[PDB]
């Protein structure tokens, strides 16, 4: 069973 | 001016850093997990998990090349996120999904933690 | 189940150009008359075959400087590694031939084929 | 700024 997740996956690295 | 985007570029790169991975082909550290061991790059681990981040931000931790995860640590937790990592796809079974989520917490993955708990 | 991250890559991605820009475990410079642009080497691997090429030739693996051939323009090399990162590429007039001969140049067909629909 | 998708492969393919 296949499902998508269209949210952010992982933290964002600060510039 | 123009500007093109190409839409499967990122996930193009990402497939090619997992043949790299199974290659073996500049990765620069190996995770052990008690018993058993994953080599990885360093800058994916740290694209995709707040601990290995941290560690490898830290001037006297950057040059490790080799990590001991803590010994309570599941390893076909950990395996099942590091192939998300390198692939976007994560891989839950009844008889597993409370490890990845341990693993996921440890590794300070949030969002495949709140995943994970979609599935108890 | 298998859940799939519809924007897990180009999160990736993302966060692969924050390292770069804080020059985070970047192992390589490439050298383009005179002009220095630093990268990951994995990077320039998964997106170049004239890198792919570099980064696995036993007498060049090794080398923290890369230079290139002295006719290649810094200002294409430059979009064409920030396309590399981005997953975006940014073309005008007064350049579209510089990028295009700068993708042939790194073995970047598709890029090419794209820029012969702006010519 | 025109902005346009491209669809296709972008780069080439690493093999197993
Ligand atoms: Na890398
Ligand atoms: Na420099």
């Amino acid at each position: 069973t296949t499902i998508k997740e269209m949210g952010r996956s992982i933290h964002e690295i600060p510039r | 001016d123009s500007q093109i985007q190409f839409t499967r570029h990122a996930s193009d790169v990402l497939l090619n850093l997992n043949r790299l991975r199974s290659r073996d082909i500049l990765t620069d550290v190996v995770i052990v997990v008690s018993r058993e061991q994953f080599r990885a790059h360093k800058t994916v681990l740290m694209a995709c998990s707040g601990l290995f981040y941290s560690i490898f931000t830290d001037q006297l931790k950057r040059n490790l090349s080799v990590i001991n995860l803590d010994p309570e640590i599941n390893p076909e937790g950990f395996n099942i996120l590091l192939d998300f990592m390198y692939t976007s796809r994560l891989n839950l079974r009844e008889g597993n999904i409370m490890a990845v989520m341990a693993t996921a917490m440890y590794l300070q993955m949030e969002h495949v933690v709140d995943t994970c708990r979609k599935f108890i």
